[PDB]
């Protein structure tokens, strides 16, 4: 229920350095 | 290669 | 991982290191997918042809790890495994179908920045997220050759139309499988490999921001071949398999 939600980037709305190709390939 | 972990777990 | 890079800290907070007692070394790659169950590749525990078969107490799971040889001292945890279910139609003998297992720790793991479980897909994230050209990400501690990291490696590639999965390999593909990889002139590389078997390849939801697990790495024909791809575990076929060992044990 908290699953999926990375504690040092998503909770802190902090982007990692790559995960941005992964959305803009959807 | 492997660092050694406590033993605790070996066990 | 083969092409990859390094994992930023906290990047994969759900990677799991499947350790051998002694020899003390890298099984595979595995997934904490809540504070009691990893997910993992059925051939890591498993593989007859390579007189593979491991048993509970043969084995560790660490968790909370980047580098991939330290005792890493009050960030990692390592949790004894209570009881080992390989799926009971896991087919070695032929193609891997099937490939995954269900691991239940002794005892739960708490939760901290660096451990995290990743979300199992609904029948609609799946269909949705699931398409050739949309990429997920891997992760392992693997040879990046087909010589090891220090550190975590992560590597981003695109699903792969299923005809031209089929078409690249002699391998019978079944309903349980996808593939993954960059075509030979799309010149981008990269591959899993050797030692990142049972690791995760999860996607981020663009609806609601979370990661999802919607493949376990399984096979492949040599690593970062051009022409060749990367096969993974289908885990939303197999999610009812799943659901059922876990609220039935
Ligand atoms: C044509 C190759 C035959 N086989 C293997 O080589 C094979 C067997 C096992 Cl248990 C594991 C394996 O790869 C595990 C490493 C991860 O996959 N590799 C890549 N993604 N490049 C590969 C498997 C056996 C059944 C189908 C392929």
């Amino acid at each position: 229920a908290d699953c999926g939600l990375r504690p040092l980037f998503e909770k802190k709305s902090l982007e990692d350095k790559t995960e941005r190709e992964l959305l803009e390939s959807y | 290669d492997f660092e050694e972990i406590p033993e605790e777990y070996l066990q | 991982i083969v092409e990859g890079s390094d994992a930023e800290i906290g990047m994969s907070p759900w990677q799991v290191m499947l350790f051998r007692k002694s020899p003390q070394e890298l099984l595979c790659g595995a997934s904490l997918i809540s504070d009691r169950w990893v997910l993992t590749a059925a051939h890591c525990l498993l593989y007859p042809p390579w007189d593979k078969n491991f048993t509970e107490n043969d084995l560790l799971v660490r968790i909370g790890k980047h580098s991939r040889t330290r005792y890493e001292r009050n960030i990692e945890k390592i949790s004894m495994l209570e009881k080992i279910y390989i799926h009971p139609r896991y087919n070695w003998r032929e193609n891997l179908d099937r490939d995954i297992a269900l691991m239940k720790l002794k005892k739960p793991v708490a939760f901290s920045d660096y451990i995290h479980p990743v979300c199992l897909p609904d029948r609609e994230t799946a269909a949705s997220l699931l398409q050739a050209g949309y990429k997920g990400r891997v992760t392992g501690w693997g040879n990046l050759k087909e010589g090891q990291p220090s550190v975590l490696q992560v590597v981003n590639l695109p699903i792969v139309e299923r005809p031209v999965c089929k078409d690249s390999t002699r391998i019978r593909i079944t309903d349980n499988m996808f593939c993954a990889g960059y075509k030979p002139d799309e010149g981008k590389r990269g591959d899993a490999c050797e030692g990142d078997s049972g690791g995760p390849f999860v996607m981020k939801s663009p609806f609601n921001n979370r990661w999802y697990q919607m493949g376990i790495v399984s096979w492949g024909e040599g690593c970062d071949r051009d022409g060749k791809y990367g096969f993974y575990t289908h885990v939303f076929r197999l999610k009812k398999w799943i659901q059922k060992v876990i609220d039935q044990f």
